[PDB]
């Protein structure tokens, strides 16, 4: 606090305000083809020969 | 090779399908064919002419 002397007025004292964040998000988008020529070769549970 | 009837083997496969604007249809029949003699050598040709 100011020291004031008793005979005069009196300090007038200053404040501060405040702030704002604001963000927006941000966007993810993946995709596969699935054609045939990944749907026909043999996948790793198939057997040999058949399938 | 068609998603339609699950890629299952079939003799041929009847499929149909529009565009929606213009409004039109499209059909389309396909299949897989091979018509295998299982002993090539039951048979001959003969060519006769010149």
């Amino acid at each position: 606090a100011p020291f004031v002397a008793p005979n005069v007025q009196g300090r007038v004292i200053k404040e501060s305000g405040y702030n704002t964040k604001t963000f927006k998000p941000a966007y993810v988008k993946p995709k596969h083809v699935i054609d045939p020529n990944m749907i026909i070769p043999r996948q790793p549970g198939e057997a040999l020969g058949t399938g | 090779l068609d998603k339609g009837a699950g890629y299952q083997a079939l003799d041929y496969f009847p499929k149909m399908w529009d565009q929606e604007d213009p409004s039109v249809e499209y059909l389309m029949s396909q299949g897989a064919p091979l018509m295998v003699p299982a002993d090539p050598n039951a048979s001959f040709l003969l060519t006769v002419m010149s």
